[PDB]
């Protein structure tokens, strides 16, 4: 689908055309903002470091999304993570 | 077609060619047009774009392929446009696999090398004359030959090939296919045994020992179509006439000096070269048996080191002097068995000092022994010689002899034998008494003297040894067995045979021998008495009781060894004379049986009203013995006929019943009762009794009543008749009163065999259990009279019984012989659990529908908690259709065949038809047949040539009853007539004995003849004349019979198809011209291991005979010949051959000798990889035999033939059953059941044990009893998971939960398995984030150690020091700076470290990025930017993986770089990227992980190496992958559910993985091989296995 693709590219004019026309973990990796307002993904926003995405998600073997934040040694994504 | 027509009709001009395919893209014969146009341009112009084009636009690839469009591409093939065009035509007409398969063969045939690898690439197998033999026979070039067996061929059309080639005169060729076919580079060996090469030549040989285009087109084809010197040469079987070729100075000569092995055994040589000898320095392992030597060489001991030297069967001359001047000391063995020698070496003192092993065996060294002054000398063999007498000094100079042998020799003394002398071989000889010498040995511990004749046996008194491990003394001519001197001086012998002697009695001291594990005392015919101190020896598990009437009563199953000494113990405990006896009351209908009993009874509170069954009943007398015995009174009417047999016993007195009130004509009626009796019970004697003298008159008495039973009833066919009266069974009376004596009297004095059976000493337990059943007749209840096993252990263990659950069969079996109770031990019927007191109720019941009443008559079906086994019994006592009440009237048949020329028919005439024999018959004999049956015949058949009429008929004037067997005369009615044959031929030899008795009295009338008939005349005849078998049988040595005129002749197949061996399916008969074979000692097989089995020549080849004795039997080799016609397998011995001259069976010869002697001769030929493909033909044959019911008895290793030691081979291992221990399941060895196929998967999985290790548990040679060692704990073998867990999966104590030989061939087939050294379990909760290797080898895991050879646990790197970099930073090194960020990388090159913010240090400090290295100059990368670097400290070059965001997502491309790996073509890992991006280094410019795995689970690569490229996903798969193709190799699935690092180590590879658990898996390097090697090895078998259907 052109939907995982536009939200993989971070393009914000093709994601939009693509939702106004009738993906989540991609849009998390990519660290997009308005990606992710427009549309698992709290570990891969953990993994990768987006305070902004990982608040948005909270929000709106596959351990929880918190183990993986002191490995990956974001201390402020470790704190809000174990905060909530 | 009008544009085709004007091509066609215009050739030779290129300008109209070009307009003419232009408008063709805008028809059978259309396309010779269009394929003519590109033969005659294929090179004069390029103007192939617009014919590519209409092909693309274009059934029509076959008809161009058939159009010999295939030599235009191969021309056109032999411009980056044209070359796209014509790979995407290519791959569009080869999508086919005929097409593909048809330009294969249209390309081999010429020389090329481009097309036909581009073509092997895509496809097209070479198994198809085959190919090779093509590509062979044309000379072709070797590039061609080396392509094609890289590829999958069958192993037998490469050695045609081999045939081919070397008819013609090749090198290279030749080279590669030997290469292919006998080259085992990891063993370092050259297999070249079984193939007949007729010479040898150092051109050959020298290729053998060790010294880009077509993938590229290949590749664009697809992808427009989806859019250590060596040491042992083994020339055995090759007929080499000579070998001097390879004693030149070729370039092999100097590679000559490092074989240590050289076989040259089967063969015909003459004489070993001298120059060959004397540049093979280096050679320790030489043989040449079977070959045509004349003399020795007297230079083959001149090398530098030589031992193990092995002349074994070559015809050496009288004289073998060694020559004085060579002195070599390294030889160890001297084998020179076999030979024409008459004198022994005469210089074996000067030329060899420490020979070890001397064999002589089967020579004729006349001569007296010299004193053979040899020092070192530890095995001297001189059996089978013709030897007279032996030197004083023979032995008086060698201080460490141990196993002297001299068997079959006329030897009469034995010379000073040295004080270390340990084991004695002088069987055959010819004694008269056993010398002081061999008396006088201190440490003697093996001596065998049968066949010898001497009368004198020492006791222990006189036997200075004390060491006394084995002793054979059978076949001697021994009256006493002196032990009472010191019966404990002995203690230490295990073995004690004393068969064919003439024993009287076992002293009372044989028990003092505890140590003894195995006594034969058999064919002694006079002992009759077992001493009772035989019950301490709980040590014997084999005792031969043959040819021995002993007293005890002897049981089909319930008599093993061991059981027969705890009997003997329990009698030595408290001993009782047994007073029973069985007297059975036989007589007709009327006769007064039971008022005769009841009179005799002397019983008064009793119309019999006739009697159902057999109506048993309890009797004591009161002689002043006890004497109780127990009287069947035996039913009378003619249906009650068929369980009689059943209960008549040969341990019994019978008696026999008149009826005077008719007279002279009862007399006549006891002929069927007499002649029963005879055949049931041959020995017994009968009191006949007349029975009515109150209603007859003298007269009758007077008749021959009284005198035919005294002239025709009283001999001739008839048994024993002791004493007749003519009581009247009413009243007592005088003659009642006599009767009473005369019947307490024979009771007394049976003597059966002279043992008088009637007051037998027994153990008193069995008297105290009989005592207990009798005391518990009375409480159970009436309906059912039986208790079950519970209430007997129950009742058994209430008492004081002392007898366990091994002392039960046995008891319970002779309980059974005495009749008070019945047991039934076959393990077959639902009943075997269920312990049947009170006999006379079951018979009773039993008799119960013969007496109670659409369908022919005698057809019933199932009508009126129990029920259910009810059943069982009657058709295992032959009442259930019903026999009885079967329309004794022969319903109407009409033969389809009645022309006297196609059937066959058999006459069985006897004297009459013995109780319940058509019973028996016609419910053993039975695609659905019909079938309809009488009361004397079945007439069951399938098709009008495959019927089977058995019957009675009877002739006029011929008191006799004939048995008529007639079938057609085909293939099928000839299988059926054997089928029934030896049916009925086993039915009369096991239930009645008496109809198979020669009597030694009177005349060999045998009272059984079977009639083969015959008819000269085809058809019309109507007089075919007799022939009695035996004497057809004695005319072995013809096929044809014929009358005293030899005018006219007939074959014995179509008369007797059951003698000659033509009832089987296939036709299996030898030309004797073809086989060339003779009886030898030099023939036998392993010196008669095997049995009976010799070496022989059949059709050219070698094969192996088994030879059957003179017993004439002609029954056990039908039986062994009939399953032998049903197994086809490549694992399963094959049948060639089986004759009726010597009565032979000719099987194949496997080269390599049986797996045991292998494992006990050769412990370095057993490689990894051989023993796992021994493993899988054993599971395969096991598989094979168990899925057609077959089951195999016990699985040894030396019940498995090895074939050929080639890792490679098509064929390694097969089994074997020969006919005339340890390795038992814990299934039935302890406890009795049926045997089933998880005894032979315990089995299996035991020999899986003695093959993993080296040698086994059999060396040792000891009492071998779930409890087995770990092999690796102390046999010293390399460990082998998912090997020692099929072992503990096979030898589980629940036969239940063993796995089905189905599934133990499917886990012994893995790639896996082969590859897996070991796999080591870290302590719990320990995480490594990097691994290092130290090479004993060790590994240092990030600083923990482990040891490799012990499992010894205690960034990283590896200049015997270790560096590590801590999270923080803070390098350290352990045999330094702190950087601003941590060591991310470490490498050992000539030390860079990374940084995480972007640094590399050089032990510089520049900095790329804002981590991972690798070799070859080398590589690497920081974040997403990799590099690439060499010693000048430069960036060479720099590609962002990012740009590749157009075919991956942004989530996998614009990640960091994990890792790179670089040969040709970098390929680098991201983080949580399941695609690995392939980079080139031109070009500056896709392996889909998941796709891979979606094919076969995370997928995204942690780690990865190459050599075959090891992918590590994080779900725990390793993916491996070849560098042509990018194809998919396997997809390992480890038990590491993860992985973090993978390396290389010294081959293996190294894996760590995360289970929490650490797995540090080590597989080896040559897995990726082993993932087709063995692939393309099943199925060259399992074609085999289906060629043979
Ligand atoms: C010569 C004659 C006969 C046989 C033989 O076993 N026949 C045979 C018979 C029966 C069965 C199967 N029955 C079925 C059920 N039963 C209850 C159990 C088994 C099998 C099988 F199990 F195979 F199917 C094989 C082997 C040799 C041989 C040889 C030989 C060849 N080469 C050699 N080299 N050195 C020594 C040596 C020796
Ligand atoms: N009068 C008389 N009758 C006899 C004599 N012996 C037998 N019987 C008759 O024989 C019958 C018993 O037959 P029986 O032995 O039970 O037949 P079986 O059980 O089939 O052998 C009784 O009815 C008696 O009347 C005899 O000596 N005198």
């Amino acid at each position: 689908t052109p939907l995982h693709l536009a939200a993989d590219s971070g393009h914000l004019e093709i994601v939009e055309v693509l939702l106004k026309t009738g993906p989540l973990h991609l849009a998390a990796h990519v660290g997009h903002l308005e990606i992710v307002e427009v549309l698992t993904p709290l570990h891969l926003a953990a993994l990768y470091g987006h305070l902004e995405i990982v608040e948005v998600l909270l929000k709106h073997w596959g351990e929880t999304p918190f183990d993986l934040a002191i490995d990956n040694g974001n201390e402020d994504i470790a704190e809000v993570l174990q905060k909530a | 077609d009008s544009v085709l027509h004007t091509l066609q009709m215009y050739p030779d001009d290129q300008e109209i060619q070009c307009l003419g395919l232009s408008l063709i893209g805008y028809g059978h014969l259309l396309a010779k047009i269009l394929v003519s146009s590109l033969y005659r341009f294929k090179d004069v112009a390029e103007i192939q774009t617009k014919g590519f084009q209409t092909i693309l636009a274009i059934s029509f690839s076959k008809l161009l392929v058939h159009h010999s469009f295939d030599l235009v591409i191969f021309h056109q093939m032999s411009d980056q446009q044209f070359l796209n065009l014509c790979c995407k035509c290519f791959a569009k007409v080869a999508m086919d696999d005929y097409l593909k398969n048809v330009m294969l063969e249209r390309a081999c045939d010429q020389n090329n090398s481009i097309m036909v690898e581009c073509l092997l690439l895509l496809g097209a197998d070479a198994n198809q004359s085959s190919l090779i033999c093509q590509v062979c026979e044309k000379e072709s070039s070797p590039k061609l030959v080396e392509l094609l067996l890289n590829s999958g061929s069958r192993e037998q059309d490469v050695r045609k090939a081999l045939t081919i080639s070397i008819g013609k005169g090749d090198s290279q060729i030749i080279s590669l296919l030997l290469r292919r076919l006998a080259l085992d580079v990891a063993n370092n060996s050259i297999c070249l045994g079984g193939f007949c090469i007729g010479k040898v030549e150092p051109s050959w040989l020298g290729p053998l020992f060790p010294d880009n285009i077509a993938s590229t087109l290949a590749r664009m084809v697809i992808r427009y179509q989806m859019k250590e010197y060596i040491t042992s040469l083994d020339l055995s079987a090759n007929e080499l006439r000579d070998i001097d070729a390879l004693s030149q100075k070729c370039c092999i000569s100097v590679h000559l000096e490092h074989l240590e092995k050289l076989e040259l055994h089967q063969n015909a040589l003459t004489s070993f070269p001298q120059q060959l000898c004397e540049t093979l320095k280096s050679l320790t392992h030489l043989d040449l048996h079977s070959n045509k030597f004349t003399s020795f060489p007297s230079y083959l001991l001149k090398m530098s080191c030589i031992a193990n030297l092995d002349v074994s069967r070559n015809d050496i001359g009288p004289s073998v002097v060694l020559d004085p001047t060579v002195k070599c000391p390294t030889l160890k063995q001297f084998n020179l068995s076999y030979n024409q020698l008459s004198f022994v070496p005469e210089n074996l003192t000067d030329v060899v000092e420490k020979l070890e092993q001397l064999i002589l065996e089967g020579n004729k060294i006349s001569g007296i022994c010299s004193p053979l002054r040899l020092k070192e000398l530890k095995i001297l063999n001189l059996s089978k010689n013709h030897i007279s007498s032996l030197s004083e000094n023979f032995l008086e100079a060698c201080p460490k002899v141990e196993s002297f042998s001299a068997r079959m020799n006329f030897l009469a003394a034995m010379p000073f034998l040295p004080p270390s002398m340990t084991i004695l071989k002088l069987s055959q000889n010819k004694f008269s008494c056993i010398p002081e010498a061999i008396l006088n040995l201190p440490h003697l511990r093996s001596l065998d003297m049968s066949s010898n004749d001497i009368q004198y046996l020492p006791g222990p008194a006189h036997w200075k040894s004390l060491n006394l491990r084995e002793l054979l003394f059978s076949h001697n001519q021994i009256s006493i067995l002196d032990l009472s001197e010191k019966a404990y001086l002995w203690s230490r012998v295990e073995k004690l045979h004393l068969s064919h002697n003439k024993l009287k009695e076992i002293p009372p001291e044989i028990g003092c021998l505890e140590n003894l594990t195995s006594l034969d005392v058999s064919y002694n015919l006079e002992l009759r008495s077992f001493p009772n101190e035989m019950g301490k020896l709980s040590k014997i598990w084999d005792l031969p009781l043959d040819e021995l009437h002993l007293n005890f009563d002897f049981k089909h199953i319930g008599c093993k060894a061991k059981d027969i000494i705890r009997f003997l113990q329990q009698r030595l405990k408290k001993a009782v004379p047994y007073n029973r006896m069985k007297l059975m009351i036989v007589g007709n209908t009327g006769s007064g049986k039971t008022t005769l009993l009841q009179q005799l009874m002397k019983t008064k509170k009793s119309m019999q009203s006739a009697t159902v069954g057999i109506d048993v009943k309890d009797w004591p007398i009161q002689i002043r013995r006890d004497l109780v015995l127990n009287v069947w009174d035996f039913a009378g009417r003619e249906e009650f006929y068929s369980t009689h047999p059943h209960f008549m016993t040969q341990r019994a007195l019978y008696l026999a019943v008149y009826d005077l009130s008719k007279g002279q004509a009862e007399v006549d009626a006891m002929k069927p009762w007499l002649f029963n009796i005879k055949a049931r019970a041959s020995s017994s004697p009968v009191i006949l009794v007349g029975t009515h003298l109150d209603v007859s008159d003298e007269k009758q008495r007077k008749a021959c009543m009284s005198k035919i039973t005294k002239e025709l009833l009283n001999k001739r066919g008839f048994p024993a008749i002791r004493d007749y009266h003519f009581v009247n069974a009413t009243e007592e009376s005088d003659a009642l009163a006599k009767l009473r004596k005369t019947i307490i009297n024979e009771s007394l004095n049976f003597k059966i065999r002279d043992q008088l059976v009637v007051g037998q000493l027994i153990p008193d337990c069995y008297v105290e259990l009989e005592k207990i059943i009798l005391s518990e007749r009375k409480n159970v209840p009436i309906e059912f009279p039986v208790i079950d096993r519970k209430r007997l252990l129950q009742l058994v263990r209430e008492n004081q019984l002392q007898l366990d659950e091994n002392e039960l069969p046995h008891a319970v079996h002779f309980l059974n012989e005495s009749g008070v109770l019945l047991h039934f031990q076959d393990p077959a019927l639902q009943l075997s659990d269920l312990y049947f007191v009170e006999p006379k109720w079951l018979c009773k019941i039993m008799a119960q529908i013969l007496t109670v009443k659409k369908h022919p008559k005698g057809i019933i079906s199932r009508r009126d908690n129990y029920m259910s086994q009810y059943f069982k019994l009657l058709e295992k006592f032959q009442i259930a259709l019903v026999p009885s009440s079967l329309s004794d009237h022969r319903p109407v048949i009409e033969l389809p065949h009645c022309e006297n020329s196609e059937i066959i028919i058999r006459l069985y005439e006897m004297p009459y038809f013995p109780m319940g024999f058509w019973s028996r018959l016609i419910n053993r004999l039975l695609l659905r047949p019909n079938r309809m049956y009488w009361r004397q015949g079945i007439y069951l058949n399938w098709s009008p040539e495959a019927y089977c009429l058995v019957g009675s008929e009877v002739l006029d004037n011929h008191p006799e009853s004939f048995l008529k067997i007639t079938v057609p005369s085909c293939r099928k009615g000839c299988i059926l007539l054997g089928q029934v044959v030896d049916h009925i031929d086993s039915l009369m030899e096991e239930w009645f004995p008496g109809l198979l008795e020669i009597d030694i009295c009177g005349e060999g009338e045998t009272l059984l003849k079977k009639w083969a008939l015959y008819s000269f005349n085809d058809g019309e005849e109507h007089q075919k004349i007799l022939l009695d078998d035996l004497m057809k049988k004695a005319e072995e040595g013809d096929l044809l019979v014929n009358p005293d005129q030899p005018r006219l002749t007939i074959p014995i197949s179509q008369i007797a198809p059951d003698l000659i061996l033509a009832d089987l399916p296939r036709n299996i008969m030898l030309n004797n011209d073809e086989l060339e074979f003779e009886q030898a000692p030099e023939f036998l097989l392993g010196d008669g291991s095997f049995g009976s089995v010799y070496r022989a020549a059949y059709e050219g080849e070698e094969v192996a005979v088994k030879i059957f004795n003179k017993h004439t039997s002609l029954r056990l080799l039908r039986q062994e010949l009939v399953v032998l016609c049903h197994l086809h397998h490549p694992s399963l011995i094959s049948l060639l051959a089986a004759g009726i001259r010597p009565r032979m069976l000719v099987m194949e010869l496997a080269s390599k000798g049986s797996l045991d002697r292998l494992l006990q001769q050769d412990k370095a030929s057993l490689t990894r990889t051989l023993q796992h493909r021994i493993a899988l033909h054993v599971a395969d044959g096991l598989r094979y035999l168990h899925s057609a019911m077959i089951i195999y008895r016990d699985l040894k290793p030396h019940n498995v033939l090895l074939f050929t030691l080639y890792p490679n081979a098509a064929i390694i291992a097969k089994i074997a059953d020969y006919g005339t221990p340890g390795f038992r399941a814990p299934e039935v060895a302890r406890g009795n059941v049926i045997y089933n196929q998880q005894a032979d998967v315990y089995s299996f999985g035991l020999l899986l044990y003695d093959i993993l290790t080296t040698g086994g548990r059999i060396v040792e040679g000891l009492k071998f009893p779930g409890k087995l060692p770990d092999p690796v704990k102390e046999y010293g073998c390399a460990p082998w998971p998912m090997v020692e867990k099929l072992i503990k999966q096979c030898l589980k104590e629940n036969p239940q939960e063993r796995p089905t030989s189905a599934q133990v061939f499917d886990i012994l087939n893995s790639a896996e398995l082969v590859c897996l050294t070991r796999r080591i379990l870290l302590p719990k909760n320990v995480i490594v984030e990097c691994m290092v290797a130290t090479h004993n080898a060790s590994i240092w895991l990030g600083l923990s150690f482990l040891d490799l050879n012990t499992e010894g646990y205690t960034c990283l790197a590896l200049e015997s020091w270790i560096v590590s970099g801590t999270q923080s930073g803070t390098l350290l090194v352990i045999n330094l700076e702190k950087m601003t960020d941590s060591v991310t990388c470490l490498y050992c090159n000539s030390l860079l470290v990374g940084t995480a913010d972007g640094k590399l240090a050089i032990f510089k400090i520049l900095n790329i990025g804002n981590m991972c290295l690798s070799e070859s100059v080398m590589w690497g990368g920081c974040g997403t930017k990799i590099f690439s670097f060499s010693n000048d400290f430069t960036i060479q070059k720099l590609i962002e993986t990012r740009t590749s965001q157009l075919f991956s997502y942004a989530a996998f491309s614009d990640s960091n770089i994990i890792t790179v790996v670089v040969d040709t073509a970098l390929y680098i890992a991201k983080q949580n990227s399941p695609v690995v991006e392939v980079w080139d280094k031109k070009t500056e410019k896709l392996i889909d992980c998941v796709h891979f795995l979606r094919e076969v689970y995370s997928g995204r690569v942690k780690t990865l190496c190459l050599q075959a490229l090891w992918i590590g996903t994080g779900g725990g798969h390793i993916l491996l992958l070849d560098l042509s193709t990018r194809r998919l190799i396997r997809v390992i699935y480890n038990f590491c559910n993860s992985v973090r690092v993978m390396m290389t180590a010294q081959n293996v590879m190294l894996v760590l993985g995360y289970n929490i658990q650490s797995c540090l898996t080590v597989w080896d390097i040559n897995l990726p091989h082993e993932v087709q090697n063995l692939e393309k090895h099943i199925e060259v078998r399992k074609e085999l296995a289906e060629k043979m259907r």
